[PDB]
DNA sequence: TGATGAGTACCAT
DNA sequence: GGTACTCATCA
């Protein structure tokens, strides 16, 4: 379910 | 790309601007947000449209008049009647302008009569905005009233949106787009206060979803131990043969850390007393880049996604009410786990969830990835993962979707080791009651191998219009 | 429960 | 150019 991310 | 996603994106942008204006403590931050959108030329439908707007389905729930402005659905934050002015005359040369395109019924005019498929809508004008909110002079056949008259005369339909009062923790009012109506006829008469009003009889058009009006299959009174501040019931309406999701699974509210997983050094924290408010003094704010990532609204809302959020922790001088402890607070919403048709267990909410609100940390047993099924969340902001296979909180019951209403946010609070960050699910959108909560798992296509080289695959069933059809 | 609120729509004391 | 108009929103 790993991914993400928004600096 | 697809219109529903464009709408979603526009609404997320508006939410971001709104929360920034709330943080900046401006007046009417809802209206300021719209002003920002206009400045940025980010209004999705900047010109008026007769009929349906792509990506805004009948039944669409808006959480403010401002949101409607931000998408271009209804372009006044106050006016009940939105219409094409004479500027549109050349574009619609076969019609007489002005022409109405959208009205809002919010129960503010004493002569309005709402009968669902049939409505008697009062024209604008001569209405007290405040006080008794009654008619205080005569109306005239101009502006929106003239526009609705032309709609009647040309068979041009009008979008109709209803305000609804909400008994909700955080949302006072909601506006539902209820579909297209024709103006069947109109006339002038004395209203109940004795002044002339124009009245517009509207009839809902055919070809649309039915206007909708507004404990069973219970398997478990509460999947949590009584551990969650708000109980989480579970239902299977899909199967007789009703085992409960808790079987083989034990509910915990706190991470369990395996022996071979290392516990990083504790963070130092800030020295604020009570609550952290000033970005100058507070070191945790400094960690966030000189500003607080959460705004103090509806018990705390994340303004926007980041690589990592730095929350106050065990050594901070602040108490638990600190807004920079937003994701540490107790479950705010009444939720339900339910058996889906073919995704197995799913989670939905019984109340409104504002965008930016925390839903839950992904809790389970933190294991080394090397030492390891379906309930493993890898931590990447990968050496470490959260295994909710046998024990965890409710987070593990939340399904994947290709068009999610939640997103994953990495949070550090007790330490500074990004490898072991807290994984927290936040609402990406304003969520209505009974909507399934989902996030994008983000498995890349053809990720798992048997491997004879043989690609092991999983079919996706989020039902989303742009599904890509595969979990992996 | 008052007082703002801001973008137009159309007029041009 | 100017300003009456306006079915919100919140303390
Ligand atoms: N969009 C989807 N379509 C089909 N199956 C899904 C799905 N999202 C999640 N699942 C199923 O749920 C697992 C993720 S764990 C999510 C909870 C699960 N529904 C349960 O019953 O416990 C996956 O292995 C997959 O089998
Ligand atoms: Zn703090
Ligand atoms: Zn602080
Ligand atoms: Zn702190
Ligand atoms: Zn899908």
């Amino acid at each position: 379910k790993s991914t993400g991310g928004k600096a | 790309l697809e219109p529903h996603l464009k709408v979603t994106k526009c609404l997320r942008l508006f939410n971001k601007q709104y929360l920034l204006c709330v943080q900046a403590k401006l007046s009417r931050p809802d209206l300021k947000g719209v002003t920002e959108m206009i400045k940025a030329k980010a209004i999705l439908y900047p010109r008026k449209i007769i009929g349906d707007l792509p990506g805004i389905d009948v039944g669409h729930r808006f959480f403010s008049r401002a949101e409607m402005c931000a998408v271009g659905f209804h372009n006044h934050w106050l006016n009940g009647i939105d219409y094409m002015s004479m500027e549109y005359e050349k574009e619609y040369s076969n019609y007489k302008l002005p022409l109405a395109v959208s009205i809002v019924m919010s129960g503010q005019y004493e002569d309005d009569l709402d009968n669902a498929d049939t409505v008697t809508y009062t024209g604008q004008g001569g209405h007290n905005l405040t006080g008794n909110k009654r008619q205080i002079k005569d109306q005239l056949l101009e502006r929106g009233n003239l526009a609705l008259k032309h709609c009647c005369e040309y068979n041009v339909p009008v979008r109709v949106t209803r305000g609804h009062n909400c008994k909700s923790s955080y949302t006072k009012r909601v506006y539902t787009y209820d579909g297209l109506y024709k103006v069947e006829k109109f006339w002038a008469q004395k209203g109940v206060s004795g002044f002339t009003v124009y009245k517009y009889r509207l009839k809902r058009l055919e070809g649309q979803p039915e206007l909708t009006t507004d404990i069973e299959g219970l398997v478990c009174e509460d999947i949590s131990g009584g551990l969650e501040f708000k109980g989480i019931p579970a239902t299977n309406r899909v199967d007789d043969s009703p085992v409960s999701p808790t079987s083989g699974f034990t509910y915990i509210k706190s991470l369990i850390i395996e022996p071979n997983v290392i516990i990083p050094k504790s963070s130092t924290g800030c020295n604020c007393r009570g609550s952290c408010t000033d970005s100058k003094k507070c070191a945790c704010a400094k960690l966030n880049g000189g500003n607080f990532p959460y705004v103090d609204l509806n018990d705390g809302r994340l303004i926007e996604s980041r690589d990592v959020v730095f929350e106050c922790g065990p050594h901070c001088g602040c108490g638990p009410k600190c807004v920079n402890r937003t994701s540490q607070k107790r479950l705010r919403f009444n939720l339900e786990v339910f058996r889906s048709a073919k995704k197995g267990w799913a989670v939905r909410s019984w109340e409104y969830i504002p965008a930016g609100s925390p839903v839950c940390e992904y809790i389970g047993v933190v294991r080394r990835t090397a030492d390891v099924n379906e309930y493993i969340f890898e931590i990447d902001c990968p050496e470490f993962c959260i295994d909710a296979g046998s024990t965890g909180n409710f987070a593990r019951f939340i399904n994947h979707s290709c068009e999610p209403n939640l997103f994953v946010q990495c949070v550090l609070s007790s330490h500074q080791d990004i490898r072991l960050a807290r994984v927290v699910l936040f609402a990406a959108d304003n969520i209505s009651p009974m909507q399934e909560l989902t996030y994008d798992y983000g498995y890349a296509l053809d990720s798992v191998h048997g491997p004879d080289g043989k690609v092991k695959q999983l079919a996706c069933y989020c039902g989303a219009l742009n599904c890509r059809k595969r979990l992996y």
